[PDB]
Parts: structure tokens; C-alpha cells; sequence
RNA sequence: CUGUGGAAAUGCGAAACACUUGCCAGGUGACCCAUCCAUCCUCCCACGGUGAGCUUUCUUUUCACCAUAAUCCACUUGGGCCUCUCGACUUCUCGCGUUACUCGGAGCGGGGGCUCAAGAUUGAAAAAUGCAGCUCACCCUACGUACUGUUGUGAGUUCGGCGCAUUAAAGCAAAAACCUGGGGUGUU
RNA sequence: CCCAACUGCAGACCGUACUCAUCACCGCAUCAGGUCCCCAAGCAUCGAAUGCUCUGGUACAUAGAGAAAGGUACACUCAGGGAAGUCGGCAAAAUAGAUGCGUAAGUUCGCAAGAAGCAUUGGCUCUGAGGGCAAAAAUUGCCAACUCAGAACUGCUUACGGCGGGGAAUCCAACUGUAUAAUU
RNA sequence: AUUUCGUGCCAACGGCACUCGUACACGAGUUGUUCGGUCACUGAGCACAACGUUACACCGUUUUGUUAGGAAAGUGAAGGUGCUCUGAAAAGGGGCAACAGAGAACCUGGGAUGAUAUUCCAAAAAGAAUUGCAUGUGGGAC
RNA sequence: CGGGGAAACCCCGGUGGAGGCCUGUAGCGAUGCUGACGUGCAAAUCGCUCGUACGAUUUGGGUAUCGGAGCGAAAGACUC
């Protein structure tokens, strides 16, 4: 019922010893394996989320 | 060419009610059940998904009564991953670790080197 | 035929790859004719190295 | 052309659907199935798997790319629109 | 059903209590002992005639010995 | 199935032939002969019948030193060094008696390995 | 409404017998039957004639 | 000694290679067509021994039967992987392999090994069973006792090979239960 | 207190007969209607088509006698002519399998196409081609399966079942599909 | 839902017939540690509690990880005492819905029936097995 | 796999097995005889003939939507 790809990305929980997995809509050009940086602090780069 | 009929309570073609054909010792044609198999063991789903070395396939009553040496292997990560990506994992470990102390040290320098 | 043929080094892999390509490609009609095909390669085989 | 003189892939379809609307389809058609180029690997071995997911042979690496095409032309403008600006800071 | 490999071990299983009864078989050219204890029916082959009737002679009497034949259906009634 | 064969040649076969060899097969017949059913032209007979009629290599009446029919004590004997069945000569037997008539009193059965017992009905 | 358990329990009181199998049926018509053997060292024959049959 | 063998794939089981529902992470359960090869089984042939059918004439003939349950113990075919070859297409065009749409310095092929799956063989069970014949033999009224017998290169057939596996703007449910490991406890 | 190999005792509850249909269910009924799943032999043949048969199962459908007219049919045949019949070729007749040769306009180049059309077909006795396994190998030996292609002789009363009639044009809808259970 | 089986029987019924019957009468038959269900899974879904609404619950919400402005955990890691205190960690109430999905430790022979059987068979169990609990002894360790 | 060509590229023979493709069983339907019956076998059935038959396919059980309402590839069809 969807036409673009989703994906599947793993983070480690902030304050407990657990992981923690998202689902994103995929932006083109996403690979497996790839690292992807979410923050203020995150660089400019496909893939990562920043403020605007 | 004789005819068999559903010997237990459940007349239905599905892939868990599958049945062989066997001739006894009295000259009779009888349906006989044929169990499920499993897959057995294999490596995680986003790494492959490949079939494990030296474990064998065994279903939920034979996994549980069998001795543990038939699903495991000597090694670290002995059932749940191949000798690849163990390798592949203590090259990681040791590499990325001695890239991380080369930076400690050369930063600290620098600073040495500012304060004169 | 040329497996067997291979394993007696009666002809080399060189041989072998080419007629290998050739009876896929549709060129020998029965037995008899591969057979007779090989002969001929092995005669004049044979006399280009007594001249050389 | 030996087995057809221009239809080529669209054969199987018969004498149905008009001759514009089968050539359209012609062109995204054989795009969708032919071998693209890893640069990975180095392998010409990325095959589509479901609309927009592409999978190579070699390296076993799964790419999120366009719907009939490995890369749109629009997505290369963007890389190298935002490699600029990156280092532009 | 379980085999037995030496004499060590059968003269072992037969002294064990628990077994109900030692059935012989003389079947052409071998010949069998068959200790029926718990759970499980212990065999023991023997090649030749002689070396095999000494270790029939040789059980204890405490212990009940069938000789196995075939039966009718009015013997089984 | 390895050659094609012919019609000119369906009356004839190979007969194939034993390793160690003497084979012999008997059959009985002191009862009917101690009685009266069993005079002894039959018995010559019986044993001249068995002579033009067993087949060898497709072809009856030719058979010499290979097949001995002797008759001995009303026990005729068949001595071979050819592989035969043994239900030949069962099939041979139940012929001769419907050539004659005693086939309603006389029933054939096997006493005993590589040997027929002719007896009585009831 | 009973089960094996309590019927084993009640003939061994009543008959003072040993019982080895206890098997049960409901009828059609509501009414429940119980097969009981007795062990070897009992005579069912015995028990029957005892309570008159 | 404190589980242990092998350079490696990975092996070793009478009870310390003990515990792990503190915690965490994977896996089984769990899913995909068609072609090809093809299980159990069925049908045909070949081999021949028991009994019946036909026989004015033919027919080494026609018909029936010729069986082995679960459970347990100890050479082939296909896939994956290790090691050696001081590692192949150095060189006008390299090599292995399928009926079939392809694979190889990100490691082909060849020798030797490790492992998984499906079978084969050997044995316990199991002949003590089953099925036929004889049953004017040896008995008398007993469901009675002796005794005899016990090849396929064929044609079909989805168990399996078989999946990150079909047309696809269609991409093939979930959970209980169970298995293994990371850490940790434990033995000297 | 934990465990291995044994051993001893005990293993609760409900269902279980029969049927599943040309007589056991629903159609007022023992109604030619309807109703899900599994097992499936031999010969002909491309065969789960159609025809006959071993195992298993049946002879249950109100019957007997018996050439009136007129009827129904999952029954036929007719000299000469061949749609003159009729609103209308309705109904019937008719083509037919396989193999070899050959095939128009138009066209979105895929089709149209089995377009149209001509020839052969039985029986019997022979000949050739198409393979595996062994061996101290353009050799020798052993062996399986059923296709294809030919020849001589001989015959026809054109002789089971099953199996497209074809062509030239006009109107409408692009096509596969759905749709007034009981007049479209 | 007794039409199953045996015996008897022909008034009415089986659109003809009956000595036959799924008719009538009188008695009989269905045996499980392992087969199906359940104990004990989730699905499309349902709707107790809680809350809100309605003159009036006989109304609404209740799986997109998930009730309720919402205090719904009665479980118990390491440690102390003796042979039983103190407390770490765990967000999201209680159920039902598959006799073709998930799951599930047993096979042949019988002379064992008039009718039931992978359900019956008793010391040579015709026998051969697999699995759930409790025990006691022989042995390794506390 | 073979040919042709200076190239660009073109051609023959195989292999492979696509398609809301064709003939045709089972299945799912219902065109003609305006056939049979028309106080019927039947308050819609029977016989030949006919449409389709790998797909927008056929089918069991479970579950969800209704009376000025439900559902409908649409006929005012269907809702015992
Ligand atoms: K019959
Ligand atoms: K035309
Ligand atoms: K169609
Ligand atoms: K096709
Ligand atoms: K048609
Ligand atoms: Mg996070
Ligand atoms: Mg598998
Ligand atoms: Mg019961
Ligand atoms: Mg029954
Ligand atoms: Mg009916
Ligand atoms: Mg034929
Ligand atoms: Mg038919
Ligand atoms: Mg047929
Ligand atoms: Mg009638
Ligand atoms: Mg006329
Ligand atoms: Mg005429
Ligand atoms: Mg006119
Ligand atoms: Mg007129
Ligand atoms: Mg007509
Ligand atoms: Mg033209
Ligand atoms: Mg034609
Ligand atoms: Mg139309
Ligand atoms: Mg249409
Ligand atoms: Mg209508
Ligand atoms: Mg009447
Ligand atoms: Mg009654
Ligand atoms: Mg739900
Ligand atoms: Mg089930
Ligand atoms: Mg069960
Ligand atoms: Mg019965
Ligand atoms: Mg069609
Ligand atoms: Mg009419
Ligand atoms: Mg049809
Ligand atoms: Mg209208
Ligand atoms: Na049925
Ligand atoms: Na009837
Ligand atoms: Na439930
Ligand atoms: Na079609
Ligand atoms: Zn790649």
C-alpha cells in the first residue's frame, strides 16, 4: 500500500542497557551498514536529521 | 493398486497433516503421519541469513532432549554466528580501539606544543 | 563423452573448453559424429608438431 | 532481432493494450530488469527486489533507489548539490 | 531393544534382579538369549552350538528359563 | 531388446544352460501302477510320451545327450545339464493323462523338492 | 459424575479386591459403565458368585 | 590440570563442559511458482516355486500369491566451509559448470580434509509373526495335531533438492513454547 | 542439597454406535434439484476425453400381452432437383485426427492463420539411424527402451469411438471481464 | 440422533408387491497416559472493568504497543539472621474468539465381537516402545 | 554456436518457456432449439447444443456492514 521503501535503523536506549529500533521512511541512496546521526550536532550529510 | 483412508481424526490435506504409505507386516497398505521438520539453526536475518556449521536441524521435542554439544560449537559465538563474522568482529574490537588512542596522544601533544 | 575423454588425457582442457561451447551451440548431431570430429583435431594436431 | 523485428520484450502482450502505451512501457521495462553497476564492488550485479529496493549480487548490499532505475537524475544534482554546501562550512 | 556384547555383561544383567524370565532361541546356526528385564529386552548371540548350551546349563536356577516354539491358537487359546 | 527381432525366427530360442550341472527331476506314479489304472503299456507309454514331446531349444522329438528320460521303478527320471522349470514337467503330465482319460482320477502334487507324486481323488 | 479414581477406591472397600485397569463409558441413555479388572491374585469368578450371580 | 583436542574448518559426554526466568542479543516456530532430478508407494516387465484354468489342434502357456510396523545401534549424491598448490585471464583473447536464464584475485580449478541434508548397507526387534499348500497322514468331534513353500537405464508419483524463493505500482501473518550465546555466578 | 545409570508406584476430564446421500441432510416426501475434504487399477489413445474389463458393488426404480391413428426420442434412411421453404438456412446435413507441401487483402508489425487449398494413411515380411556397463582400447564382450525414416509383397465394401464448415462485406463496442436467481 | 446388532413379527406404512425393511415389538451395543478437544498460543474481531454521555444504559471508547486525569505491580536480584528482616529492578486492568493456522510422548499381530477398537489382549501380557510426576537403593559431587 | 562487415552493426540454426494468449476435461455459467414438461421429477427441472477454463479464477470455516436502512463492475439488482 506504500510506495517508498522504509528502513530499519538501531539505536542504543539513552538510559537503560537495552537497544532501541526505529522505522523511517527511506531517503534515496540509504544502504545497510550505513551510519546515520540525528542532533544539533549532526554534520550535513544524506541521511541525517538536524534541525532546521 | 489398494485404497487407504485417514487414520487418525483429521481428513484434511494441509502441510502439517502430511502422510506416507506403508506395508506391514500382515499385507496391509496403511497411512502413517510424517512429522514437521525445521529449518535449523542460521545466522541472524541482516547478516545473511545463512545455514550454521556443525548444529543440526531438530524440532522443539528433539532440540530440548538433545545433548547441547549437537547445537553449538567450541568457539565464542558458537551457535549464533560463523567463523567470518566472529573474525571479523575482534579485528573491529582491536583496530577502531588503537585509532582512538592514536588521537588521545596526538591531540595532547599539540596542546604541549601550544603551551611552549 | 568429453568428461570422460578429459579424465583419460586423451585431449586437454583447451580442447575441452571449445568443444564443450560447441555442442551446446547445436553442432554435433549424435555420438558417432563428436567422435569423428576429434579424430580430425587429433591428426592435425599431430602433424603440426612432427613439423614443427 | 531475429525472433522479432521491433516489439522485442513487450511480445508477449499480442496484438492488445496499442502501439504508443507499449512502447512507453518499453523503455522503464527493460531498465527495471537489466544489471546496474556497484560501486561497492565493482560488479555489475544490482538487481531490483520490490519497487524502489535494489540488491546486490556480490556484496550482498541492499541500496533504497528510484522506482524503475538504480539512480534518478534528480538524485545525483542533490549529492553534489549538498557535498558543496557541507564543505562549504 | 538392546544388544549384548560379552559374556561379562550378560552373566552381570542375568544376576541383576528384575529380570522377569531368559528365553532361548535355537535358531539354524546361532543361538539366542533374550533377557527380559524393565523397560527394555537384552540379546545375546552365540555362533556355535557348543559354548552356548554350558551358558544355558549354566543359570542360575533362581532364574526362570522359557524355551521359545512356536504355539497353535488353541494353545493360545 | 538390444537387437530387433524377427518373425522368421519365433519357433526357436536359446536354452541356457546350468554351471555344476546334473540336475534330475522324478516323478512318482507306484500307485497308480499297483493298481490297475497304471498297466504297464501306459507306463511305456508314459515314458515314450515324455520322449517326442519335451521340447529343447524350441523344438521337440531332438533331444540327445542332454535330456535322459529313463524310467526306472516307475519313477520316471529326467537327467539334465540344461536349465529348466519345474512346472514344465507338471504341465507336460496333465496333458498325457487328458490325452487319456484318467484326469478325473488321478490329481498330481509335489511330495517333495524336484519331485512329483501322482495319488488318487476322493 | 464420578471419575476412575474414586471408583477404584470405592469397590476396593466394598469387595476387598485389588484392581489393575479401570475403563469408563457414558451410555445413550445417561448412565455410566465401568469395565474394572481385577489382578491375578483375584478371581473375578469368585467375587461374582460372592455377591450372587 | 581446573572442562578439554586440532595450524584451521571444528571434534570429545556416566554423573562440575555446574547455574543463569536478575539482565541483554540472536535463532527455531515462520510461511514463495514453474522447469529438472525425483522419495514412500503404485503399475509393467525379467527370474521361478506353491495351487488352480484350458488342452479334437496349438501354447517351456494363462491366472492368483510371493509380506516386514514403530523404536534403537554402527558407503553414495548434493550444498557450505578449511588448508596446500610460495594461488588462475603474463601472453588478440582463460577456466569450471547447468535442460535452463552464470560464476571466479572480494580467491576459479586440482590434491587432502571439516560439516549439514537425503539415502544405501549391517544388526537388535523378527519369525516366535503373516500368507498359501497338504489335510482318504493320523487322528476322532477336538477352532486337534505333523509337515512343505515363502532384475530393471522401465513408466507414474511433490517427501526432499528449495532459498533474500513467481507475475509484481502484487514482494507472501503473529504469538506461546523452545534452543544457543554475551555478560555474571561457580570448581582448583 | 545437585546429578548420571537404573528401579518401584501412579498416569485426571469429555467425544467414540450409525449415516454422509438417485432412501439417513435442506427442498411438506424414500422428490431426475442442491451440498466441503482424502484414497483411485488394466487395454486402445496425446488423454482424469470417449469405449470395453479384473477387485469392490448392484439387477432397486409397478409389471404382462402386443406392428391402430396421433405423438416424444440424449434414433435413422431416402430417387431427380438443391433454399424454389421461411420474417429469417430455424432445424438438419456438412468439416474433422496426424504427416508433407502451400497460404490473400489489411495491420498498432505482435497478428490475420488451422486463412484458403492439394496429397498420403490398411495388413504382412524386411532394412537403417538414434545408447549404457565392463575390461591390458577408431577394440572386444554383455545388455535395456521405443521412437523416427525407408523397401518388397498384398488388400479395400472408404467401414468403432472422438474430432474446426469456409469466404467477401456493412453497423456497434477497442480488447479479457461483469451483469436483470424465475421471459431481456 | 438409535436409523447400528440379534430375535420375533405383517394390522397401518415403503403411491405395484413382500415371507423383505431405515416399518412394528422385545432385548443389546460406543472401553484411550500417547487419537480429537482441554489443560496451554495468537488472527480478522468481541466487549467486562474504568471513564464519558443520555429524561432513561438496553449508548460510545476499548491493538497505529494496547484501558482509565490514570495511586489497577502483593512479584522479589544481591545482602543479614536461623537451619527468618531489608530491599534492587520490572510503564501500559481482567477475559474470550481456529475440532482445516501454531502445538501434539504408540506401533504392528490377533481365533479379541452378533454389533467397538492405533481404545480390548495379563506372565511366554502376541508383544516391542515413548513420555509427566513422586519416591528408595547403588554410584559422582555439596 | 556459426556466418557478413572498415566500422556501425546485420543474418541463419538452436536453446528457453512469456501471455487478464488459443483448442479442450473437471469446475464455474446459461446462447439456441422460442425442443421436452407445462394439475411437472421440479412453486424454474430435464436433453442436445453453447461461454470460459493461470486468472479482475473457483471454493470451506470464521468475522464485519441493515430497514427511509444496508450492499451494489449499476439491472431499482439483492437483503431466508
Ligand atoms: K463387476
Ligand atoms: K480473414
Ligand atoms: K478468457
Ligand atoms: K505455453
Ligand atoms: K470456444
Ligand atoms: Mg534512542
Ligand atoms: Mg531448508
Ligand atoms: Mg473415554
Ligand atoms: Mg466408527
Ligand atoms: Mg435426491
Ligand atoms: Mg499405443
Ligand atoms: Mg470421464
Ligand atoms: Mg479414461
Ligand atoms: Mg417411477
Ligand atoms: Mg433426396
Ligand atoms: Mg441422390
Ligand atoms: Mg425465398
Ligand atoms: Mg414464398
Ligand atoms: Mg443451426
Ligand atoms: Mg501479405
Ligand atoms: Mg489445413
Ligand atoms: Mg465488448
Ligand atoms: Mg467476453
Ligand atoms: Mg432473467
Ligand atoms: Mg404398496
Ligand atoms: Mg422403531
Ligand atoms: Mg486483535
Ligand atoms: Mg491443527
Ligand atoms: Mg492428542
Ligand atoms: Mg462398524
Ligand atoms: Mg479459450
Ligand atoms: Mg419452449
Ligand atoms: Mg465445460
Ligand atoms: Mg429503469
Ligand atoms: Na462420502
Ligand atoms: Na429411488
Ligand atoms: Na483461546
Ligand atoms: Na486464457
Ligand atoms: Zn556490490
Amino acid at each position: 500500500g506504500r510506495g517508498a521503501p522504509l528502513a530499519r535503523v538501531e539505536f542504543r536506549h539513552p538510559y537503560k542497557y537495552r537497544r532501541v529500533k526505529e522505522l523511517m521512511v527511506a531517503p534515496e541512496g540509504m544502504f545497510t551498514g550505513q551510519s546515520m546521526l540525528c542532533g544539533v550536532k549532526a554534520p550535513l550529510a544524506i541521511g541525517n536529521v538536524l534541525p532546521l | 493398486c489398494p485404497r487407504v483412508q485417514y487414520r487418525r481424526r483429521m481428513h484434511y490435506a494441509t502441510r502439517g497433516n502430511r502422510m506416507r504409505l506403508v506395508r506391514t507386516p500382515g499385507n496391509r497398505l496403511v497411512m502413517q503421519k510424517r512429522g514437521k521438520r525445521s529449518q535449523g539453526p542460521h545466522t541472524p536475518w541482516v547478516l545473511g541469513h545463512k545455514r550454521l556449521a556443525g548444529t543440526k536441524a531438530l524440532r522443539h521435542t528433539k532440540a530440548r532432549l538433545a545433548p547441547r554439544h549437537q547445537k553449538t560449537t567450541s568457539r565464542p559465538y558458537g551457535g549464533v554466528l560463523s567463523h567470518e563474522q566472529v573474525r571479523d568482529r575482534i579485528v573491529r574490537a582491536f583496530l577502531i580501539e588503537e585509532q582512538r588512542i592514536v588521537k588521545r596522544a596526538l591531540k595532547a601533544h599539540a596542546k604541549v606544543q601550544k603551551e611552549k | 563423452l568429453l568428461r570422460k575423454y578429459r579424465e583419460e588425457k586423451k585431449i586437454d582442457r583447451h580442447i575441452y573448453r571449445e568443444l564443450y561451447m560447441k555442442a551446446k551451440g547445436n553442432v554435433f548431431r549424435n555420438k558417432r559424429n563428436l567422435m569423428e570430429h576429434i579424430h580430425k583435431v587429433k591428426n592435425e594436431k599431430k602433424k603440426a608438431r612432427q613439423l614443427a | 532481432a531475429k525472433r522479432t523485428v521491433k516489439m522485442g520484450v513487450m511480445g508477449r502482450y499480442g496484438a492488445r493494450y496499442g502501439s504508443n502505451p507499449r512502447k512507453r512501457a518499453k523503455k522503464l521495462e527493460v531498465s527495471q530488469h537489466a544489471k546496474h553497476f556497484c560501486s561497492f564492488c565493482g560488479k555489475f550485479a544490482f538487481r531490483r527486489k520490490a519497487v524502489g529496493i535494489w540488491r546486490c549480487d556480490g556484496c550482498s548490499k541492499t541500496v533504497a533507489g528510484g522506482a524503475y532505475t538504480l539512480s534518478t537524475p534528480n538524485n545525483t544534482t542533490v549529492r553534489s548539490t549538498v557535498r558543496r554546501l557541507r564543505e562549504l562550512k | 531393544p538392546r544388544e549384548i556384547k560379552n559374556l561379562k555383561e550378560f552373566l552381570a544383567i542375568c544376576s541383576r534382579k528384575d529380570a522377569r524370565c531368559v528365553k532361548v532361541k535355537h535358531n539354524p546356526k546361532v543361538t539366542k538369549f533374550k533377557v527380559r528385564c524393565s523397560r527394555h529386552l537384552y540379546t545375546l548371540v552365540m555362533a556355535d552350538k557348543k559354548k552356548a548350551d554350558k551358558i544355558e546349563r549354566s543359570i542360575h536356577p533362581s532364574v526362570k528359563k522359557i524355551t521359545v516354539t512356536s504355539r497353535s491358537h488353541a494353545n493360545k487359546n | 531388446v538390444a537387437v530387433r527381432a524377427k518373425v522368421g525366427s519365433r519357433g526357436f530360442t536359446r536354452q541356457r544352460q546350468l554351471a555344476k550341472g546334473k540336475k534330475v527331476f522324478k516323478i512318482d506314479c507306484s500307485i497308480p501302477a499297483s493298481d490297475g489304472i497304471f498297466s504297464d503299456d501306459i507306463l511305456s507309454n508314459f515314458q515314450q510320451y515324455f520322449q517326442d514331446n519335451v521340447k529343447l531349444n524350441g523344438r521337440k522329438g531332438k533331444l540327445t545327450s542332454k535330456v535322459r528320460v529313463n524310467m526306472r521303478e516307475n519313477t520316471l527320471s529326467i537327467t539334465t545339464t540344461m536349465a529348466y522349470r519345474k512346472k514344465y514337467f507338471k504341465y507336460l503330465t496333465k496333458k498325457f493323462l487328458k490325452k487319456k482319460d484318467l484326469r478325473d482320477w488321478i490329481r498330481i502334487l509335489a511330495k517333495g523338492k524336484d519331485t512329483y507324486q501322482l495319488k488318487y481323488f476322493n | 459424575r464420578a471419575n476412575k479414581t474414586e471408583i477404584k477406591k470405592a469397590i476396593r472397600k466394598l469387595y476387598q479386591v485389588k484392581t489393575v485397569k479401570v475403563n469408563t463409558l457414558i451410555r445413550p441413555d445417561g448412565l455410566k459403565k465401568a469395565y474394572i479388572r481385577l489382578s491375578a491374585s483375584y478371581d473375578a469368578l469368585d467375587t461374582a458368585n460372592k455377591m450372587g450371580l
